[PDB]
């Protein structure tokens, strides 16, 4: 049996490939293999990741040549060193996650060779740029649903942690699959070169910024300054009047002064701040 | 066993609908695989759309099971 | 064979209908704001690699059900009401079964047959040639129509005038306004009415109620035959047995 | 509540007609006489 | 962090929304809209709502159908 | 004739994950692969790669292999599972500019016909960008040889995308610099830079140690740029260059001695804001 | 004379058979002795598919012979 | 079957154009690789036959494939014109089949020298001694004319074969412009 | 603020309109949707209504 604390590891690598692949065709179900190295009973490492020629409709999707797939396994084994089709997922282009009635088909044809296939579901469009819904499954037997046993023996208490959507609830979770909690691999070997190599710059700042028109633009903020500081000569003026909860409601269709007024402030000090800094280093520096 | 498997998915109810225009266009250009569905832009015949009294339009790349020489406009 | 037939309907009957759509506008490279003519309307997503910019507004789409985002567009469309009242005379009708009538001919020939074809003299006058002319008088009115209909195998578009009107709120006025468009989808056209003096009318003080949405499409039609479009290669033939009942603007 | 259109001989196949939903190549149940849903008629039918 | 949850406030923001027209509210955080259904509903609002920008062309979530 | 460059991130990570998966060579070897991608609009694209297999022995280092059947069959099947995609070039993983990358360029180079390369770090520390890109360019002329033939470097940056923008956000969650205020340019450029400016001062001194003892040829095309930013050195103090700078001083400062003064009444306005809901409670509350 | 396929997984696998078996046969054959149907049986020797209806005598297939299988993915 | 590699390395020296042998020098060397791939092949159906040459520039002609479409395509106008350049040819030799798909594979090479050498006997005994360190049998055989009884040649297969290999030979070249289909029969029917 | 996201999924409210209440609290309201009667919110007396 198991303990629902199986805890998947995945990577940092492949996470990547699954949703460019998974968002370069992203209304259309597209799918691939997951290729891996197996460890004990409870956890599973997927570290490689391919697709393959699919063909499609609106609710089906389906493969093509298989020998697409021994040629492709081959070249990896010889390139690298070997592995073993850890699982395979699919994508759902914004609907959640969830195993439908054609997803649970493939699955069950994966499950007979080894048990431990896992089910991924990754979605391209839920995934703004923090959370990436991504909930791996695994089948449960619906022979036991039929016994109205409840299985898979609660040995841990690092199961139940996330919640599930009511809307993979409606589904077929949970009754004829589950969850799967998971985290990622993280290592200096790729989180130090992807930090200190994504979003870098050589000169900006070391320069100027259009002499004659940063002073310029020192006045087409200002002037318009001077008349919401009119509207601000004005709001408060209109104070020890009407409960000013009432002055949160109805000033819903107009711009008030008062938020409006220091959020040039903070653009008027810092494109001078900057600007004078900068200059006053090049004297120094250059001769 | 596939005309028995159409009968299972061809019951009883059904939908009726007039006919709107019966679409020719040619297959998309380029296509490519990895993410390639047979069903989109692979071919010139045959599509059509039609209308239920209910008020929808759906647009059908497939004719289905019958032909449609047979039908017009 | 059979069993090919049969797997073609198989592997067939996998396919899902598409959304039918229509879109007013646009924001992004990828915010699109496009409305079925279900009814509403919904932001929707595209693909990639489907010419994102020949999508002005105006074009007709189509979208997916299960997540409503753009797959694929497709070109005009003509409600088939028109089509079948477009090409269903093959009448073997000819000049030579008729006669009685031949300044009548030239006469109707000029105004149709002449400009489809040559405009210098005009010009060369300088004066733009007429748009829509009717006769008025069992002369063989009708007959000469179908008649003269047998000259072009192109472009000849006859209307009863007066299925047009429907039960429904008020697509009759659109009726009209997919004829025009076809028209200038082919600009050799000749559109027709039969006895458009029915649907013609006149003037009322609001009598009956359908009354009202009929002189709407009225209305319409004027405005339609000749404000704010270059009324070229396009005449419009009608005829009537009472030239009095309609309305004097028309 | 449910009207009827046309049916055909030797198989079902009726044809329904009801108010704001759309018509339905239909059938009826076999708990009733075979004969008397001809045209020009008003019947009863399920939801679902 | 409040920045991480500020930013991560989006999910609802996501693209199958349908197209309306705002109306009136009654309280702060929340208002009644109008789509082309017509049928009218009271729903919340969001943060990252500028309730100064507020005839309201609005668009609306798809399945809960609120304030976006 | 190439503006610039344009690197994905994963690409960028599509040869580290490779790098590990040869590490247990442990002796030496460089990771060499092929680099997809589809140059549009005069703007150098990438996108995909792998690696190709590639060994190197040390004596007569001018014995390369390219498995053309792996290079044949596997961009076949890259042609076939994106269309979109294409040979661009190629890659190494370059730490110092091996030599073998003179004619792996020339061996390739009947598939792009600008067969760019692309040099990435496997051991991070600079203060620049870790990518360099060449570019192959050859010449009849000036001294060398008759066949001569130097690469050039074309600039490089890490182009994103709203795909893999969602990605990478996610996967940092780590220190970060955002809220980018005053503070941000005195740190990206100002604590940063002017050390950035540090390693190409000492870089012209690194060339600079063969004054009568480094290595052999001399100058000829290295001291007409060294003659001429000693010449293009700026402008000294005397002009009203110091007039014109404290005419301007006397004008950017205004506006902050403007924008100061607003900034004392807004906080004292919510004072009184703070006034109204301390005194008018304590009677109604207590 | 036994046979050989490795699946994706890299799998190793033999079958006692005769050269007048068809693949149909050890289609059934490891049906039962893998669990999954004929279906999705995409076998693959010598970088090519096999038809369920020719005798071994067809593709030369020799006893050991390393073949491989893939299954017929079709989900959505 | 037997795990082995079949590597040919054809000679496109500038010696090797003339027409002393009957219909070409190319095309009598060409059919003898085209026998032996075909010998190869259905002896063993594992191996692939790819050429390389030994000549100054050490090129990847065709790919190590199984395929002989692109051999029966290249070595057509092939221009066999070039100084050769034997001492980089053991490292063009070696260093491909470390490329190769298997290690467990015998390394087997054939190489076809045609033209005078002017390598150092002392700088290939000390890559046969590498050669012993690196485990590898390559029967040398001779084509077309060079410095009769092979010079340095013999003295590198002894210095192969040493140290327990004893199984690697030298088919020298007789120099008369016979047919060279039975010069070769030696190889083709044992080792 | 971290919690809207699972607040906001909630469907809105309906916008109903009285002519009048009768007994047990109930209420005759109108929608252009048919009309219903249902109970009323505890804490919202009827005379008000
Ligand atoms: N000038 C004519 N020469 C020969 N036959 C004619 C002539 N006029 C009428 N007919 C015959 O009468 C028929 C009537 O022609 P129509 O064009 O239908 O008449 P009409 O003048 O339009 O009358 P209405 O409007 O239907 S009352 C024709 O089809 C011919 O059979
Ligand atoms: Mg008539
Ligand atoms: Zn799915």
């Amino acid at each position: 049996a198991v303990d629902t604390a199986e805890q998947v590891y995945i990577s940092s690598l492949a996470l990547l490939k699954m949703l460019k692949h998974g968002r370069a065709g992203v209304p259309m179900e597209v799918m691939g293999l997951m290729l891996g190295e197996f460890v004990d009973d409870y956890t599973v490492r997927v570290i490689d990741v391919f697709a393959m020629p699919q063909s499609g409709t609106g609710v089906s999707v389906e493969a093509v040549d298989p020998v697409f797939q021994a040629k492709m396994l081959d070249m990896l084994k010889q390139t690298g060193r070997p592995e073993m089709v850890v699982g395979w997922y699919h994508s759902h282009p914004g609907f959640g996650c969830w195993l439908s009635g054609v997803d649970i088909n493939t699955q069950q044809s994966f499950e007979a060779l080894s048990e431990r296939a896992v089910a991924v579901v990754v979605d391209p469009i839920q995934s703004v740029k923090g959370k990436v819904v991504i909930d791996a499954f695994r089948l449960i037997n619906a022979n036991m649903m039929v016994l109205g046993h409840e299985p898979r023996q609660t040995t841990s208490n690092l199961g139940h942690l996330n919640k599930p959507s009511i809307q993979a609830l409606i589904h077929g979770l949970n009754r004829h699959y589950y969850s799967i909690t998971i985290n990622y691999r993280k290592n200096e070997l790729e989180q130090k070169m992807l930090l200190n190599l994504h979003k870098k710059s050589w000169m900006e700042g070391l320069t100027l910024q259009d002499y004659s028109e940063h002073c310029k633009h020192n006045e087409s903020v200002v002037k318009e300054m001077l008349e919401l500081a009119k509207n601000y000569n004005k709001a408060v003026e209109e104070e020890d009047k009407m409960t000013p909860e009432q002055l949160a409601i109805k000033n819903v269709g107009k711009q008030d002064p008062k938020r409006h007024l220091e959020e040039h402030v903070d653009v008027l000090m810092t494109s001078n701040i900057v600007q004078c800094l900068a200059a006053m280093l090049d004297t120094v520096v250059f001769k | 066993e596939n005309s028995e498997k159409i009968k299972v998915n061809k019951t009883l109810p059904y939908l009726v609908s007039n006919v709107i225009e019966l679409l020719d266009v040619d297959p998309n250009d380029q296509e490519e695989d990895g993410a390639n569905i047979d069903l989109d832009s692979q071919r010139k015949g045959k599509c059509a759309v039609i209308k239920t009294s209910t008020r929808q339009t759906y647009f059908l790349p497939v004719i289905g099971l019958v032909d449609a020489e047979k039908l017009k406009p | 064979k059979q069993y090919e037939k049969s797997e073609n309907d198989l592997k067939a009957l996998q396919s899902v209908g598409q959304i039918v759509g229509e879109v007013l506008k646009q924001l992004t490279e990828e915010k699109f704001i496009v409305k079925a003519t279900n009814g509403p309307r919904y932001v929707v997503g595209c693909r990639r690699q489907l010419d994102k910019s020949k999508l002005k507004p105006g074009t007709r789409v189509a979208l997916d059900m299960t997540t409503l985002t753009i797959m694929r567009y497709l070109p005009r469309e003509v409600d088939p009401l028109v089509y079948n009242m477009s090409h269903e005379d093959p009448g073997n009708v000819s000049y030579s079964e008729i006669g009685g009538l031949s300044e009548q001919i030239r006469e109707l020939r000029e105004v149709i047959e002449l400009p489809l074809t040559n405009p210098e003299l005009f010009q060369r006058v300088g004066i733009i040639p007429p748009k829509g002319c009717l006769l008025y008088g069992g002369t063989g009115k009708t007959l000469l129509a179908r008649a003269v209909a047998s000259q072009l195998d192109c472009n000849f578009l006859k209307v009863v005038s007066s299925s047009i009107v429907d039960k429904y709120i008020g697509e009759s006025a659109r009726l009209i306004r997919e004829m025009f468009n076809y028209a200038r989808d082919h600009q050799p056209c000749i559109i027709f009415m039969d006895e458009i003096d029915a649907i013609g009318g006149r003037r009322f003080s609001e009598g009956t109620s359908a009354d009202r949405e009929i002189q709407r499409t009225l209305m319409e039609l004027l405005n339609q035959m000749d404000g704010f479009d270059t009324l070229h290669r396009v005449k419009m033939i009608m005829a009537t047995n009472r030239p009095d009942t309609l309305d004097p603007a028309l | 509540c449910t009207k009827i259109i046309n049916a055909d001989s030797e198989d079902p196949k009726y044809i329904i007609n009801v108010k704001q939903f759309a018509k339905f190549v239909v059938d009826l149940s076999d708990q009733v006489a075979p004969t008397d849903i001809e045209e020009g008629m008003r019947v009863g039918v399920d939801r679902n | 962090e409040f920045l991480h949850a500020q930013e991560e406030v989006k999910r609802i923001q996501s693209i199958p929304l349908v197209i309306g027209q705002f109306l009136e509210a009654v309280d702060q955080n929340t208002a009644i809209v109008g789509s082309t259904t017509g049928s009218n509903y009271y729903v919340r609002i969001l943060s990252t709502i500028d309730r100064e920008l507020l005839n309201a062309s609005v668009a609306l979530h798809k399945h809960s159908n609120a304030l976006v | 004739a190439v503006q610039k460059v344009v690197v994905h991130p994963l690409v960028l990570l599509s040869v580290v994950d490779h790098f590990n998966r040869i590490g247990k060579v442990g002796n030496q070897k460089r990771v060499v692969g092929v680099l997809l991608g589809s140059w549009q609009k005069k703007v150098l694209d990438v996108s995909n790669s792998f690696a190709v297999p590639f060994d190197e022995d040390d004596k007569d280092d001018s014995v390369w292999f390219l498995d053309h059947d792996y290079l044949e069959n596997m961009y076949g099947m890259f042609k076939k599972v994106n269309a979109r995609e294409r040979i661009v070039g190629w890659y190494h993983t370059g730490p110092k500019l091996h030599k073998n990358d003179i004619a792996i360029n020339e061996l390739m180079k009947r598939y792009c016909p600008n067969s760019v390369l692309v040099i990435i770090d496997v051991k991070p520390k600079d203060l620049g960008l870790p990518t360099e890109a060449y570019i192959s360019v050859e010449e009849v002329h000036d001294d060398g040889t008759p066949t001569s033939k130097t690469f050039e470097h074309v600039t490089s940056e890490i182009g994103a995308e709203e795909a893999e923008e969602v990605g990478v956000e996610h996967l940092l969650r780590d220190i970060k610099d955002t809220t980018v205020g005053t503070l941000s340019q005195r740190i990206t450029n100002q604590v940063h830079g002017l050390k950035g400016l540090n390693s190409k001062l000492l870089d012209i001194r690194s060339y600079l140690e063969k004054v009568a003892t480094g290595k052999l040829p001399i100058n000829h095309q290295i001291i007409y740029q060294l003659q001429d930013v000693f010449n293009l050195l700026p402008d000294v103090s005397l002009q009203e260059f110091v007039k014109a700078f404290y005419l301007k001083t006397n004008d950017q400062m205004v506006v902050v001695y403007l924008a100061s003064l607003i900034r004392s009444v807004v906080a004292l306005h919510n004072l009184i804001n703070n006034k109204i809901a301390n005194r008018d409670a304590e009677k109604k509350e207590g | 004379m036994q046979i050989f396929v490795k699946t994706l997984t890299g799998k190793t696998i033999t079958l006692e058979v005769e050269p007048s078996d068809t693949i149909e046969n050890v289609k059934a054959k490891i049906q039962d002795k893998e669990g999954i149907p004929p279906d999705q049986q995409r076998l693959i020797f010598a970088g090519k598919q096999l038809e369920d209806g020719r005798t071994l005598s067809d593709y030369n297939i020799q006893k050991e012979s390393t073949l491989h299988l893939v299954l017929r993915l079709r989900g959505g | 079957m037997v795990l082995e590699s079949t590597m040919v390395c054809v000679d496109n020296s500038e010696y090797m154009r003339n027409g002393d042998f009957l219909p070409t020098r190319l095309q009598a060397q060409q059919d003898a690789v085209n026998i032996v791939c075909h010998s190869k092949t259905r002896s063993n159906p594992e191996n692939n036959v790819g050429l390389i040459t030994l000549a100054n520039d050490c090129e990847v002609l065709t790919t190590l494939t199984p395929d002989t479409g692109r051999i029966l395509s290249k070595l057509h106008t092939v221009q066999p014109k070039g100084k050769i350049t034997f001492c980089t040819g053991i490292r063009v030799a070696h260093l491909a089949l470390k490329h190769r798909q298997g290690k467990n594979h015998k390394m087997r090479i054939i190489a076809f020298v045609g033209s005078p050498v002017e390598d150092n006997e002392k700088d290939l005994v000390k890559l046969a001694k590498r050669l012993k360190k690196e485990k590898v049998n390559v029967d040398i055989i001779n084509f077309g004319e060079e410095e009769v009884n092979t010079e340095k040649l013999t003295a590198f297969v002894n210095t192969l074969n040493g140290k327990d290999g004893t199984g690697s030979h030298l088919v020298t070249v007789p120099p008369g412009p016979s047919l060279a289909d039975a010069l070769i029969s030696s190889p083709i029917l044992a080792g | 603020l971290r919690e809207e996201l699972q607040l906001l999924q909630e469907q809105g409210s309906y916008v109903g309109e009285v002519v009048r209440a009768m007994d047990k609290k109930k209420v005759l309201v109108k929608v252009p949707e048919g009309k219903f009667v249902v109970d009323v919110d505890k804490n919202i007396d009827i005379n008000d209504v």
